[PDB]
């Protein structure tokens, strides 16, 4: 199916997220607060690990498929349960404990292989036992200042780091032909500017030997300038010499590289004949605007010295979702190839506003000379909720949506139509005093009115930042014998958007209908209590469409009572007469004595789940016939109706940890 | 003159004698000399009829007319409350024999359907 995650909302650490390319299963993972997400098969499943501390950087093992995730003073190590299978799943595996200092960077290497800096770089091996794996501090050393950013390459290249706003990046080379614990070289490799980014080449086929040259260092600086320092063993030799610049101009402002790895991967010989750039890897500069260049280096890997140079292959540019959304800084993983899936390369951006974005850009277009715009497309996205969700309220319209806590973090979401299925899009934050009760949303999202459990009604405006603008306040008498249990926004006679008569249920009858508006006050209206069958309402539950219907005339609240009479009431009110009045609509006497659930539809049906709450029964309010009678394994947890205004109307029965969607069928005049 | 399940309304006007049936059972030719039709649609049917009081139909002898036309905007929007309670509006409308009703609720229903098919829910709701 077309399931689209929210894991969680990604932390700002350089480091928060990493794709890998173990085994092909383009593995994703990113930190999220106190949580670990990991995306395993096209980011089509997600497992989650808890851990009771902010995670800081999180890393994967390409070979193996190890992570390494920082967070305080401490690593932990997780491994596939199961080292091959179609569904992979990590399990704790092992810890790592070295000093007082948190770890603020950290990175994977060949054979378990770790540079976990805090601010001694502290290099171990963890592989051991039977499979304890129990790690081995085959380094360790101190640092000018907290290391922001750390990089490890494979075998005798080693280690380097730069610190925040460093100039110069510590090369620390593997300096040591054997024995565990290797000293490494020193090297300073000065830049005109801080670092803003860096990493390796890669080149996967020298294993298992992994003693090779041209380790080739990628570093942009501050000032504008990409740079490529080549590297070779040369008995140490190399290198701290900058191979081959690339300035920026000043419309650019993010830079990004694909290896030859990728491309070997993804173009065949006779495609590769052109651009007939297979020679060397590529770098793509981009701007804000969108606009971009992508070009390819000159013998970048050539183990002899050559004249490494940057010629152009393409002009491109995409929308603004393919390349920014106006952040301040995007922390770009590896681009690796999607896969099987050849010709794509699963481009993904970190936007540091709590969303990340999954590209999938086309590489044959990519390299097109005589090509058009960029033709990404926005695949996935990733963010979450701050802290949790008490509860979701719907819009009627079914085209925004209110996230509720215990805390007053709530949150006015849209759904987003990406190029897979359909995600939520955060747009404006509900700041509240105290919990929200109860709240409904009406202008297609842009004014919200809830009612706090403190028993103040408040009127949020949010017609954009995401600050939402408390606009109009009132509060209650919280008489302490009757309690508010629904809001129903009771639709006026005409359609009318300047105000909204909200009814607050005080339990048995006295329906608080306040004539809640932005531009004026809000107001209070007597008329009337209905029936609460019994002096204590039962179970009521909501009558709303999820779909753009402006009709008056409707159902709202289909009560029941502890004898199982259920009944739909209509509502009627008079702005003029500044009263509203509640007609029975339907008074279908229910088998059910004791329900769990209750809910209804646009159309007249209406559901029950029985006092056992294992049976659903499904009744037409139109005629108070049980048109349906099931018997589930396990209890009904809830109830929710859908429709269209071609009555297309879909049950969704939600369980303990799956949902069955439900639908009518039409009576077949020659069978059962 | 009125439904028994709390039905009541103007016992006769100028509307009352749009219903060709209460042409001859509204004690028409009095000095010579309703009980099926449901509350609510009662009032739906008089009120389409008080709406169109100050309008002229050609009732049966439309020949090519009373059909293949389109219906009155109003009227559209009017019927177009409840697809459940048009059926039973169409037969009141056929009881009383009050021909351009029927007529309406017809192309109204009919329209309903057509466009309930896949194809048109298809190239009229998500394209």
């Amino acid at each position: 199916m077309s399931l689209n995650f929210l894991p969680g909302r990604p932390n700002a650490t350089p480091q928060t997220a990493c794709q890998a390319t173990w085994q092909n299963h383009t593995i994703f993972a990113y930190c999220s607060g106190n949580n670990l997400i990991i995306l395993t098969n096209k980011f089509t499943r997600l497992q989650t690990i808890y851990t009771q501390s902010d995670c800081t950087a999180v890393d994967i093992n390409s070979q193996n498929g190890f992570i390494a995730l920082s967070f305080h003073n401490r690593v932990l190590i997780y491994k596939p349960i199961h080292q091959i299978m179609q569904n992979p799943k990590w399990t704790q595996c092992c810890q790592l404990f070295h000093d007082d200092t948190p770890v603020n960077c950290l990175r994977w290497s060949s054979d378990n292989e770790l540079a976990i800096g805090s601010d001694f770089l502290s290099f171990w091996k963890i592989k051991d036992n039977f499979g304890v794996y129990q790690p081995i501090l085959q380094w360790n050393q101190k640092q000018p200042k907290p290391v922001y950013n750390v990089i490890i390459s494979q075998d005798s290249q080693l280690i380097v780091s730069i610190g925040k706003y460093d100039c110069n990046a510590k090369l620390w080379k593997r300096v040591s032909i054997v024995g565990e614990q290797a000293i490494f070289n020193l090297t300073m490799l000065p830049h005109p500017k801080p670092i803003t980014a860096m990493r390796w080449k890669k080149e996967p086929d020298q294993v298992s030997k992994n003693n090779t040259a041209s380790h080739a260092l990628y570093t942009l600086c501050e000032d504008k300038v990409l740079r490529i320092w080549s590297c070779f063993e040369m008995e140490k030799n190399h290198t701290v010499q900058i191979w081959g610049e690339v300035p920026l101009s000043p419309t650019q402002k993010f830079c990004v590289i694909i290896d030859n790895w990728i491309i070997r991967q993804t173009l065949s010989v006779k495609d590769s004949e052109i651009f007939d750039i297979s020679d060397s890897d590529i770098v793509i500069l981009g701007s804000m605007t969108g606009e971009m260049e992508v070009l390819a280096l000159n013998n970048l890997s050539q183990d002899p010295p050559k004249p490494m140079t940057k010629k152009t292959i393409s002009h491109k540019k995409v929308k603004k979702a393919t390349m920014l959304n106006d952040t301040r800084y995007l922390y770009l993983p590896e681009i690796q190839p999607y896969d099987n899936v050849k010709g794509k390369l699963s481009f993904l951006v970190h936007d540091l506003q709590g969303v990340i974005r999954h590209l999938l850009i086309d590489i044959l277009q990519l390299i097109n000379n005589k090509t058009e715009d960029l033709s990404a497309a926005l695949e996935h996205k990733f963010t979450g909720h701050n802290k949790s969700v008490q509860k979701l309220v719907r819009s009627s319209d079914g085209e925004a949506l209110l996230t509720t806590s215990r805390f007053s973090e709530n949150g006015v979401w849209y759904p987003q139509k990406l190029n897979h299925g359909v995600s939520l899009r955060l747009q404006n934050t509900i700041q509240t005093e105290s919990p929200i009760k109860f709240a409904v949303v009406h202008e297609l999202g842009k004014q919200v009115i809830c009612l706090l459990e403190n028993g103040a009604l408040q009127a949020w405006e949010c017609p954009t930042q995401k600050q939402s603008y408390l606009r109009v306040e009132t509060r209650l008498k919280e008489e302490k014998k009757i309690h508010p249990i629904v809001m129903l926004n009771t639709p006026e006679p005409k359609h009318s958007h300047e105000r909204h008569f909200t009814a607050l249920i005080f339990s048995d009858g006295s329906i608080k209908a306040f004539e809640v508006s932005l531009t004026r006050g809000i107001f209070e209206v007597k008329s009337d209590s209905l029936d609460i069958d019994g002096d204590d309402i039962y179970k009521i539950s909501i009558i709303d469409p999820v779909h753009q219907t402006f009709v008056s005339n409707r159902p709202l609240i289909s009560l029941i009572t502890k004898k199982g009479l259920t009944r739909t009431y209509k509502a009627i009110v008079n702005y003029n007469d500044r009263h509203v009045q509640w007609i029975k609509a339907c008074e279908i006497n229910t088998g059910i004595m004791n329900c769990t659930c209750i809910r209804g539809s646009s159309t007249g049906k209406l559901c029950i789940v029985n006092s056992t709450g294992k049976v659903m029964s499904l009744w037409d309010l139109n005629r108070g016939v049980l048109e349906y009678e099931e018997t589930f394994h396990n209890p009904i947890e809830d109830i929710d109706w859908t429709s269209t205004e071609y009555g297309q109307s879909i049950v969704s029965i939600g369980f303990t940890g799956y949902a069955l969607l439900y639908t009518q069928l039409r009576y077949d005049y020659t069978n059962n | 003159l009125v439904s028994g399940e709390g039905e009541r309304f103007t016992v006769d006007k100028k509307i009352a004698e749009r219903s060709l049936l209460l042409k001859n059972y509204l004690n028409d030719m009095h000095d010579s000399n309703v009980p099926n039709v449901r509350s609510s649609v009662l009032q739906k049917v008089i009120e389409w009829a008080e709406h169109h009081r100050d309008s002229n139909f050609p009732d049966e002898d439309d020949d090519d007319s009373r059909k293949s036309a389109p219906v009155d905007s109003w009227d559209r929007e009017f019927l177009k409350v409840d697809q459940e309670m048009l059926y039973e509006i169409i037969l009141a409308a056929n009881y009383l024999n009050i021909k351009p009703l029927l007529d309406a609720g017809c192309k109204v229903v009919a329209e309903m359907i057509r466009g309930r098919s896949p194809e048109e829910i298809r190239r009229t709701f998500n394209i």
